[PDB]
RNA sequence: GAAGACAUUGUCAGGUGGGGAGUUUGGCUGGGGCGGCACAUCUGUUAAACGAUAACGCAGAUGUCCUAAGGGGGGCUCAUGGAGAACAGAAAUCUCCAGUAGAACAAAAGGGUAAAAGCCCCCUUGAUUUUGAUUUUCAGUGUGAAUACAAACCAUGAAAGUGUGGCCUAUCGAUCCUUUAGUCCCUCGGAAUUUGAGGCUAGAGGUGCCAGAAAAGUUACCACAGGGAUAACUGGCUUGUGGCAGUCAAGCGUUCAUAGCGACAUUGCUUUUUGAUUCUUCGAUGUCGGCUCUUCCUAUCAUACCGAAGCAGAAUUCGGUAA
RNA sequence: UUGACAUUGUGAAGAGACAUAGAGGGUGUAGAAUAAGUGGGAGCUUCGGCGCCAGUGAAAUACCACUACCUUUAUAGUUUC
RNA sequence: GUGAUUUCUGCCCAGUGCUCUGAAUGUCAAAGUGAAGAAAUUCAACCAAGCGCGGGUAAACGGCGGGAGUAACUAUGACU
RNA sequence: GCCCUGAAAAUGGAUGGCGCUCAAGCGUGUUACCUAUACUCUACCGUCAGGGUUGAUAUGAUGCCCUGACGAGUAGGCAGG
RNA sequence: AGAACUGGCGAUGCGGGAUGAACCGAACGUAGAGUUAAGGUGCCGGAAUACACGCUCAUCAGACACCACAAAAGGUGUUAG
RNA sequence: GUCGAAUUUGGGUAUAGGGGCGAAAGACUAAUCGAACCAUCUAGUAGCUGGUUCCUGCCGAAGUUUCCCUCAGGAUAGCAGAAGCUCGUAUCAGUUUUAUGAGGUAAAGCGAAUGAUUAGAGGUUCCGGGGUCGAAAUGACCUUGACCUAUUCUCAAACUUU
RNA sequence: CACGGACCAAGGAGUCUAACGUCUAUGCGAGUGUUUGGGUGUAAAACCCAUACGCGUAAUGAAAGUGAACGUAGGUUGGGG
């Protein structure tokens, strides 16, 4: 048997992380051979429950859609118990830690009334988001993201970084995170312009004035995706921050 | 089997799904808990 | 699908009740003038089983 | 992508027919009228019990959009259309 | 007696509604299914000295990037090595010699390029308008990309000249529908005005299953038309692996290469084994084992006769004919 | 199942949004001081009223570029509960 | 739904379901109201149930893993 | 070069068979001989082509006459019957 | 399993290879005579138990290419070198 | 097996087809049931199977290109037939020669390239990417980083001048 | 050793139609078509017929709309007769 684990993007960072946690936990023990792919890879064993083993390693700490498919090798006479070689397909699911995403509206409606524009968060065995305007969290299953899949609007390449220049942090707050009223400029515009973008991020907490953080700048792209076709533009953040590049 | 009842069929015999039907389900749903407000023992 | 036991008990037709050796409708009597205004004396006559 | 936001360009004018100074600014469309002829047959199409009776488009594969540019003459006023190749990101450099 | 212009009833509208109805649930394919896209395209190789030439054949690649990385002109010459200059080191900056390109030219590989197609600087927008002819895939249709002129307007340069995107080869899309730009053109058909609508000419929004259906599963209750174009048990070909044999025999076998066992390999046998093929059977070849019964083969377990042995006898081993 | 219209007539009270003038509109240690954007703003005002530097400052004040957090009544009513 | 009797029926309301005598505007159709317009029409506010938020519910569908630390060693079917 | 060993498989059996040993085997060479719907000559049928003939006889040319070549055939096409 | 060139079968009979869809020869109107192909001439079987120089005796010889199987290693068995 | 009862049974009577009834097997519903029977729409459609009627003569193929939810099928081009039209030995040909061109395979020739080179002694710099956690203030972690010449040995062999 | 066929007789399978394409024959010929209908009739036939209509004689354009001789109806190369 052996299991097929693919990811149809990239740009794979769960993927990176998935690998580097299976070298920590110390799972490939039973690997005969792990033979690499255009997106993925695989993992080959010589028994149908070594391979299921992994696959309840992998479903608690990632989102998967996992299968399952025989051929035939030789019909055993006299017994009627013949053998198999067995063949696992696992998708993980194509969304990162840091993607902006649209969700569709009847899933948004559902998961808290959370607008479209969207942040993932956080990779488990559930893909967590989180709208930065105002700090709401929500949390999606694989059995929902599978029933009427989606894709990202813009992978962590698409990002471009500013320069932060005045950092209120008037807003609400929770754990870990604090919503701000944040004047922003770019590092293509900064010294030849003196155009600003006005953001209210969930890194007030963070972030100081006169360092370097990393975003997507929305007015610039040029997408094509029909959920984004349907929002209120004029309700669309031109700027959504995402992490800090911090100096080393 | 399933033809005679919502519950019927399988290979097993479980319903599958929930028990508390709503009460503005039709005829031919209400195979069930009708409007469960509460299911289960309380304490004994 | 066919339709369930609760769904063809409402044609009747074998679910019916059994109503052959009821004595009859147990019911108070009528609210006549008599009832409203004093009272009337009866007397039982005897016990049975329904 | 960047396309400042003038450049000196042909105007097919009556008046001009020479290269002028035209301003360029990204082309949006318009808001889908209610009285064209193939949203009022629609509507009566749908009008009924029936059911969805065109198809409706799912399996989208393209992730850009061709960029079309909307010149002005600064003389004529008179405008212009031109198609650039597909991007993701575009900015007029003004 | 109760309730009372509320219920009820009628018509519209929203929600719920597998309770029920109707339908669908892609292709290629060493079976089908996963996986992959060889489903639209590019480079080298397959490919066998024009051209064409296949494989789920090999090594890779595309769905982008750029107002400069496009265009014109000018000036200079790169990687690298050597000898030198305080801090200075294998390596910071400066100078000389050699240097046919061993560098760079957005990105795959291939081709190409040196007072340049590269490195720096200057001016710019031929990445423009009208429409046609031609080459490539090819039906000599489309799409896509390119080639060469014409009529205009522009740039650049002293000028010759070059420039109709990227040094060349890939980097993308029909009808219907919507929308925009234009002539300020046509029409709204009893005659007019203003809105509105429809039209013509170029473009965009997109079908990636990429010459372009709007679509989830299960049947072990199943069914029909058919198929050895195709799996199923049987065979027939093939020998990777199975089993057996022969030659080389390191070396182990009290010192005493075969009395005997065993390397490296090497040639090669049988169909009595798996794998592979799909050639015969899909409008009936009844599919495991056992009971029964007969015959054949020898690659001999015993029996018979021989030979050799670290064969005294005894007991064993090996060996030969022999079924 | 929920809403609207009709069936559907006759009432009485109360509360609520618009419609002109209202202004009660500015309250972390506190800087005198109950501090929204601002506007040249150190000056227009009768007395200079204060401010400018100063002083917590987040605020910077007077005066206004005069839009100004903008709160409850009164109007002829317009009408939902 | 489970399937005599006896003895027991543990921990989970996060999820999907069901439910509510909880909050109020986040969404929220048709009719109706207001504004522009010559009008068709267009825009805006208001806006029911439902959704969403909060709670409850397991003899309701169902689920009941993996680590990291308790000082020389030991980290327990313990403790954090 | 020949021959032998190597070289073992299952109904009884296959240089085609009998049978052959200075071959009726193997290598090589020389003549003679046998025979296919093939080649040559002739006759006949048919088709294809070229040409002569309305002198005018049976006015008919639908024909008559001369010359040369050729003939496979599934699906399928046409013609004459 | 997948390609290139030619030829053929399929669509094709005839003589030969005993037999065979594909090999050799050769492509077909009905018949006669003659000559040949590829293959063959002991008898079956039409045709030389023809000629010539040599090799081989095999206790499963050998005998018409495709074709219907055969290697490495050995023999003073023999022949010639 | 059961045999005094949830027993067996006649007659009458109710339930009728996406409906009935079911101590539930998808069982029974007139030898019919994972949806009865009868007539009609109906000569249902079938890219699938089978068959397709007389003679002779002449000519005579294709299993390939391109597109198709396209792979047991269609359109298209090709092959083939028939009808002939304009003309009358042109200028043509699955051919050769002469002249002039393109090619870069066979052959020839060179040493080499990053791995396992069967490797050998070493040279240590930090030259770092990526993942997580970072009310990032300063920053750590599991991870992957490192290499220095000598290049043998046998030929593994990538290339091009002709 | 794939499917059908035990046997005989009779029946039994690319037709009819509407609208069309290429080709051919015939009539008339920038015209053509008699046959909806009418007159007439030896009576579903045959014979006679006006008007209109159809196709053609003029194309193009989305449409408004405009609408085919510079010339011995052109020049050059070939061209049967
Ligand atoms: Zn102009």
């Amino acid at each position: 048997a052996t299991v097929q684990i693919r990811q149809k993007v990239p740009h794979k960072r769960t993927f990176l992380f998935l690998e580097q946690l299976i070298l920590k936990h110390n799972a490939h023990v039973d690997t005969i051979s792990i033979s690499e792919a255009k997106d993925g890879l695989d993992f080959f064993y010589a028994q149908k429950n070594h391979a299921v083993k992994m696959i309840d390693f992998l479903n608690a700490v990632v989102p998967i859609k996992h299968k399952k498919s025989e051929e035939l090798i030789s019909q055993d006479t006299h017994t009627g118990a013949s053998t198999y070689k067995f063949s696992y397909s696992v998708e993980i699911v194509p969304i990162c830690k840091d993607d902006l995403v649209v969700l569709p509206k009847k899933l948004a409606k559902s998961m808290g009334n959370i607008s479209q524009f969207v942040l993932c968060s956080k990779i488990s065995n559930t893909v967590q988001f989180m709208d930065p305007t105002t700090l709401q969290t929500a949390d999606l299953s694989p059995s929902v993201y599978w029933r009427a899949p989606f894709n990202a609007l813009a992978d962590v390449t698409q990002l471009v970084e500013f320069i932060v220049l005045d950092v209120d942090s008037t807003g609400i707050s929770r754990g870990n995170r604090v919503l701000a009223d944040i004047t922003v400029a770019r590092t293509s515009d900064l010294g030849v312009n003196d155009q600003v973008y006005y953001v209210r991020s969930h890194l007030g907490g963070i972030c100081h004035a006169g360092d370097s953080v990393m975003g997507y700048f929305i007015a610039n792209s040029n997408y094509n995706s029909d959920l984004f076709d349907g929002l209120n533009i004029d309700y669309v953040p031109d700027v959504v921050l995402v992490k800090k590049l911090y100096q080393r | 089997n399933p033809v005679d009842h919502p519950h019927g069929g399988g290979n097993h015999q479980h319903i599958g799904k929930a028990s508390t039907i709503s009460r503005g389900a039709v005829s031919g749903q209400k195979a069930g808990l009708i409007a469960a407000r509460r299911t289960g023992l309380l304490r004994g | 699908g066919r339709v369930i036991r609760n769904q063809r008990k409402g044609a009747g037709s074998i679910f019916t009740s059994h109503t052959r050796l009821r004595q009859g409708a147990a019911k108070l009597r009528t609210l006549d003038y008599a009832e409203r205004h004093g009272y009337i004396r009866g007397i039982v006559k005897q016990i049975v089983h329904d | 992508v960047n396309v400042p936001k003038t450049r000196k360009t042909y105007c097919k004018g009556k008046t001009c027919r020479k290269h002028t100074q035209h301003k360029v600014t990204q082309y949006k469309a318009g808001k889908a009228s209610l009285f064209a002829q193939g949203k009022r047959r629609y509507d009566r199409k749908q009008s009924g019990f029936g059911g969805q009776t065109k198809p409706v488009f799912h399996k989208k594969a393209k992730t850009t959009k061709k960029v079309v540019l909307r010149l002005e003459c600064v003389k004529c006023k008179t405008r212009a259309q031109l198609t650039l190749k597909r991007c993701k990101h575009f900015e007029l450099g003004g």
